[PDB]
């Protein structure tokens, strides 16, 4: 029965938010330790996003695409769109369409600098560890900050795995 | 039937959970005469029988308790040694009560320390490429089911020789360990598992288990 | 979801743990928090549910926030309400559902409360926008219970009501 | 016409923000007039509480005169208070205006940002006045 | 079967080298060992005539006998000019234990010197009159020919 | 009634044993006997008695009141005995029954490596399982 | 049952002979310093089996599979160590590697006057043997238990 | 026709004792050197009686009596009564009411000291050393010595076990 409301972890995360600025005036602290946080939620997370699928670790890296698209709308039930690939064809582009946790929540302009949902920028980086990819990943464009619909970017830098699974370590 | 340990382990490999299902050591007792048939041969305090195997004595099997006065180290209770006791023939027949060495946790420890390079290092040039470490082992009273989680945490369980579809008792304490690892950040990634709730819903995934049938999957 | 909210707010219980030294005032920070979510939990909840109707029967809005925020925040409505005649001023909520333990929670050795806590600042808040101010604990007792204490002041607005 | 004019008392009593749906005059004089206000919105904080303790439902329609002002009260479940001042009544459309303002300012409520009773600071919430006043109150 | 004592106690037959003897065993245990396969052999078709002689060539005792030891009889057995003649065999019990490169041929021979110096007879081609040597070009297929002590 | 037991290599006598049904036999008849079987043994070799099949022979030679069976191992082993009389009731079956079990005792004895061949027969098991075999025949 | 490669190993810990058919991952150490991680591998196995089993060991280990390949094993109460190496498909293989031992390996080494235990064993003859052998009922996989 | 196929061991043994006699004189070499030659003869033969039966092992006394009671049943074709046991029961005595190895070599080998057995120790022996069982062996009675009945007396001592895997 998806057990949640959107309206619910948005305010949940919105105080979360609250709770940080109230805390560091600084924004740079607390978008260093919304990042940690979601490094932190991206690691257990993969945990379960293989609870379900049994995907291999990564044959190329629009399978990777795919694996982090389908993640969110397991869990935030919102389809992202995979575009944008280099002539490299290693990057790729990703937009969110609609974030439960923003929905409404406008932010100070005094406080720009935030990168408010980066917790995903950052799960997935999470993620991207725990299978041995890490990853440059950031956004290029901001619903939050006023632009049209969420857009994140990827880079991969290098892989951490043989032809063994244990892969280097 | 039942999952005799349920383990796992970081990817240091320390056993994190050392779940022991309800596991009754065979415990004997023989009553036994003047010098004995038995090899009471000792090993670094533990009063064992290497060879004559009789009346289903392993060779772990190690004396606990004469009498009732169990042994610390080679000595009585009272402070005798287990072969002072031995020459002695004026009290025999005496009982003698041997079971297994029952392993520890200190002992479950080692033990998963020593076995997770063999899981890591396993025919890492095996002859058939692109292929894994052990995914499962059978052995000649159990059968060890290894699942990697593609990185990092490594679900190993023991089941019955005869047992079929542990990959999905596999799969249930994945989900489990899932939602234990929910609550505690601080809870660190290779810290052992202390938490009673665990225990108690993987309690009733045993009373399941007493039950073959997995369906809705069953927890 | 389910293991999202769970993980994340396990995260805002361990970053206050991070930025707090010992256990009663962590707890305080899980009430503060429990409070700054109800600060609009109440008022959502009033339109879509209440019907965007007051109840100045504290009986009457007790029972329907009873039943209310956890059919949506958790889904099952907190089994009884129950109000302790020795002292009107002092009822109880009891909710056999750990909301806490629903994400599984930590030994209760080094520490004593938990997400019960931020629940019970929940109510707290929902209560003291309800023109009903109260302190809401949450305690250990039959399982999980908030032990609800009505301001003298309240509770005596709410007897002269009560004289029909 | 009336000089419609809005005003937030919190729920710690200490006055939000304002809102004139007045025509254009007096100013200096509106000032002055707009202390008074203030304090009206104190009187009606006092009278409404027991009124509000009288009823159970949304709009008290008007409370407080004052030989040309009209007071019209709102109370929510927020326990805000949503107040009017203004020569001659319109009640009849404010009742779901009010609502309307409820509704955006729940809103507001949704931006954990905006707080307990902390003063109203987003430009999206002044141009919903902008607009709602100039629908109804202001027109 | 009973096949497995008689490797090995030859292998060790053959181990021990002392420098002293080519022939790590003597003609005793010739002697001894067809002196059983006569007990063997208390039928032979031959008659029984005092007052007439009838051979029983070495060739045909030499294969039942094969067959009751080595368990392949001859595949060539060509009877040389002389009253002597020549065995040949493409494999051998024993050396079918290594492979045919040719690394250790001195065994071999010593293998066979079972057959050599049997306890005789007195006609050409009587079952037992045996004076032989080993020559064997290639592994598997060991050669011996015979030679008449007398003349 | 006495039997002679012998057995016979190239020209020797590596083993005779002069025995009766009561004892070994007390007339001096030892050399004389000796004599007759050598002069026997030597005759009929000469005629044919070599030969390949496990040749029997009686009645091959005739004494006073001792009548002899000569045997032909392919080994060239010859083997004696007599009895004393021109007529006793006796058989001949028994005859190839003994000498069949008399080679078996050779053999066996030729297992012993200790005894060359060409030897006399030393052993006194080897011997006395000899006069069993006297026993079994007188 | 075709396989992938066979390995034999004296209980000291030796190489003491090693046939291939078709592995295919041809690895880049030398395959006397992978006799000895095998060796080591199947050593430590037995302890951990011997060890954490509930019950007595009889015949302690008997095998692992991975995802792609899998193994199998063989103690001799001599002390000797074969192990067998393939693809998943096909009979339990455990009378296969005891008939393989009873049939080549005691027939065509331990016979042989020329092989000497504590060495390594190097006869064509045995090479085909052993190839034949397994090329007896050839087409492949274990699935061992 | 034809039963027996195996009496050409008592006389190739028998040409082994001679020629190790006629090569040193001294009665204990041929006892000695004949013993480990048997020695390794255990051990090349104890790998194939392992291959037929498929015993698992001699962890115990008594199943080791059985399995080397099987091994003489086996090829030498004799049946060892195991009797003579010990309190401690580490050891046993087999009874072989006859010899195996020999048919009636002869009674006196012309001296004493003359151990006609020796292989048989090895063949005793060496399969104990393969199957990881150090062990002493030793003869009690020996019918060729001019006596009734040959019994052996093998004791086992120490549990070999592997090492620095």
């Amino acid at each position: 029965a998806k057990k949640v409301n959107s309206e619910f972890l948005t305010l949940t995360y919105g105080a979360l938010v609250t709770q940080m600025l109230r805390d560091f005036e600084n924004a740079e602290d607390v978008n260093k330790q919304l990042e940690r946080i979601g490094y932190n939620m991206g690691m257990r997370l993969i945990e379960d996003f293989l609870a379900r699928t049994s995907a291999p670790r990564c044959l190329e890296m629009r399978e990777t695409a795919d694996r982090i698209q389908q993640a969110f709308r397991i869990y935030l039930n919102i389809q992202p769109t995979i575009s944008n690939w280099s002539p490299a064809s290693d990057e790729f582009s990703l937009v969110f369409d609609s974030n439960p946790l923003t929905e409404f929540v406008e932010l100070p302009p005094d406080l720009t600098n935030l990168r408010y949902s980066a917790i995903l920028s950052g799960c997935i980086r999470g993620a991207l560890e725990m299978v041995q990819l890490e990853v440059q990943c950031w956004f290029v464009q901001d619903q939050l900050k006023g632009d049209n619909v969420t857009e994140l970017r990827v880079k991969f830098v290098r892989r951490l795995e043989e032809v063994i699974p244990a892969g280097e370590d | 039937m039942i999952i005799y340990g349920v383990y796992i382990v970081s990817k240091s490999g320390g056993l994190i959970f050392n779940l022991d299902n309800n596991v009754p050591r065979i415990e004997h007792e023989k009553t036994f005469t003047y010098p004995l048939d038995l090899v009471l041969d000792y090993d670094s305090k533990k009063v064992s029988v290497s060879f004559n195997r009789k009346d289903g004595i392993n060779v772990g099997h190690v004396l606990v308790a004469v009498n009732g006065m169990p042994v610390n180290g080679v000595t009585l209770d009272d402070g005798r040694d287990v072969r002072t006791t031995l020459d002695a023939p004026e009290n025999y027949p005496i009982n003698l009560k041997f079971s297994r060495p029952k392993m520890t946790t200190n002992e479950k420890i080692f033990l998963a320390s020593m076995f997770y390079p063999l899981f890591a290092i396993a025919s890492q040039l095996s002859p058939e490429p692109k292929s894994s470490g052990i995914e499962i082992l059978e052995a000649d009273t159990f059968t060890l089911h290894c699942f990697q989680t593609l990185t990092g945490i490594k679900f190993i369980i023991i089941s019955e020789t005869g047992l079929n579809g542990i990959d999905l008792l596999l799969r249930k304490v994945y989900e489990l360990y899932s939602d234990y690892v929910l609550k505690n950040p601080f809870y660190s990634l290779e810290m052992p598992i202390r938490c009673e709730l665990f225990d108690n819903k993987l309690q009733e995934l045993l009373a399941q288990v007493e039950k073959t049938g997995i369906s809705n999957i069953d927890k | 979801s389910q293991s999202i909210v769970a993980l994340l707010f396990s995260e805002i219980v361990q970053y206050s743990q991070s930025r707090v030294f010992t256990v009663p005032e962590l707890q305080t920070r899980l009430h503060d928090l429990g409070q700054d979510v109800g600060t609009r939990i109440i008022d959502l909840y009033f339109v879509r549910e209440r019907s965007s109707k007051r109840e100045t029967k504290l009986t009457q809005m007790l029972l329907f926030v009873k039943t209310t925020v956890w059919k949506n925040l958790f889904g099952k409505e907190a089994e009884k309400l129950e109000h302790a005649n020795d002292d009107e001023r002092t009822y109880y909520i009891i909710e056999k559902e750990p909301l806490v333990n629903t994400f599984i929670s930590v030994p209760k050795d080094k520490g004593s409360l938990n997400c019960a806590n931020f629940t019970a600042g929940i109510v707290e808040a929902v209560l003291t926008n309800c023109g009903f101010p109260c302190k809401v604990t949450a305690h250990w007792h039959k399982g999980t219970t908030y032990m609800v204490k009505f301001e003298d002041f309240v509770i005596a607005r709410d007897k002269q009501m009560e004289e029909k | 016409m009336s000089t419609y004019y809005f005003v937030i008392v919190g729920q710690n009593d200490n006055p939000i923000y304002e809102k004139e749906f007045s025509t254009v005059n007096k100013e200096l004089r509106k000032e002055d007039h707009r202390h008074l206000t203030q304090f009206i919105a104190h009187a009606a904080l006092d009278l409404v509480d027991e009124h509000k303790w009288k009823t159970a439902n949304m709009q008290l329609k008007s409370i407080d005169r004052f030989n040309q002002w009209f007071v019209s009260a709102f109370i929510t479940a927020s326990q805000i208070r949503f107040i009017i001042v203004h020569d001659n009544k319109n009640d009849e459309g404010i009742k779901n205006f009010f609502n309307e303002m409820y509704d955006t300012y729940i809103k507001n409520s949704m931006n954990a940002f905006y707080r307990i009773n902390t003063p109203i600071k987003s430009p999206m919430f002044e141009k919903k006045s902008e607009i709602f006043g100039r629908k109804y109150l202001l027109s | 079967s009973e096949e497995i004592l008689f490797d090995c106690l030859h292998a060790e037959i053959v181990n021990y080298c002392l420098d002293s003897n080519k022939e790590h065993d003597l003609a005793t245990l010739e002697y001894i060992g067809f002196t059983t396969g006569y007990r063997l052999i208390e039928r032979l078709t031959r008659e029984v005539s005092r007052f007439k002689d009838e051979l029983e060539t070495m060739k045909f005792i030499c294969t039942d006998f094969w067959m009751l030891i080595y368990k392949k009889q001859v595949d060539n057995l060509r009877t040389n000019n002389h009253g002597m003649y020549v065995v040949q065999d493409k494999a051998f019990r024993f050396l079918t234990r290594i492979s045919p490169g040719t690394k250790q041929l001195e065994h071999a021979p010593k293998f066979v010197a079972f057959t050599c110096g049997l306890v005789r007879g007195a006609l050409s081609n009587l079952g037992i009159n045996s004076t032989v040597t080993a020559e064997v070009q290639s592994i598997p297929a060991c050669k011996f020919h015979i030679e008449v002590n007398r003349n | 009634m006495a039997f002679c037991i012998a057995v016979i290599g190239k020209d020797n006598a590596p083993l005779y044993l002069t025995t009766s049904d009561m004892e070994q036999e007390l007339e001096l008849q030892y050399h004389v006997n000796a004599a007759l079987d050598v002069v026997e043994e030597k005759c009929l070799i000469g005629k044919g008695a070599p030969e390949s099949k496990e040749l029997y022979l009686g009645l091959l030679y005739s004494t006073e009141n001792h009548k002899i069976y000569g045997f032909v191992t392919n080994t060239r082993v010859k083997f004696i005995v007599v009895i004393d009389s021109s007529n006793v009731a006796l058989r001949e079956n028994e005859v190839r029954a003994i000498f069949r079990n008399l080679h078996l005792l050779y053999t066996d004895a030729i297992c012993n490596p200790f005894y060359i061949p060409g030897e006399s027969l030393t052993s006194k098991k080897f011997d006395r399982a000899v006069q069993k075999l006297m026993s079994g025949t007188a | 049952m075709t396989i992938f490669n066979l390995y034999i190993f004296d209980k000291f810990g030796t190489l003491l002979h090693y046939a291939e058919w078709n592995r295919t991952k041809k690895s880049g150490i030398t395959r006397e310093e992978e006799a000895k991680l095998t060796y080591g591998m199947l050593f430590s196995i037995k302890s951990f089996v011997s060890k954490i089993s509930p019950h007595d060991p009889k015949e302690g280990f008997l095998y692992y599979k991975t995802n792609r390949y899998a193994l199998h094993y063989l103690e001799t109460p001599s002390g000797l160590k074969f192990v067998l190496n393939t693809d998943t498909t096909a009979i339990n293989v455990k009378e296969l590697l005891q008939q393989l031992y009873a049939k080549v390996w005691v027939e065509f080494v331990v016979r042989d006057p020329l092989w000497t235990p504590g060495t390594v064993v190097t006869s064509e003859l045995f090479q085909s043997k052993l190839d034949e052998f397994v090329r007896q009922s050839p087409i492949f996989g274990i699935r061992n238990i």
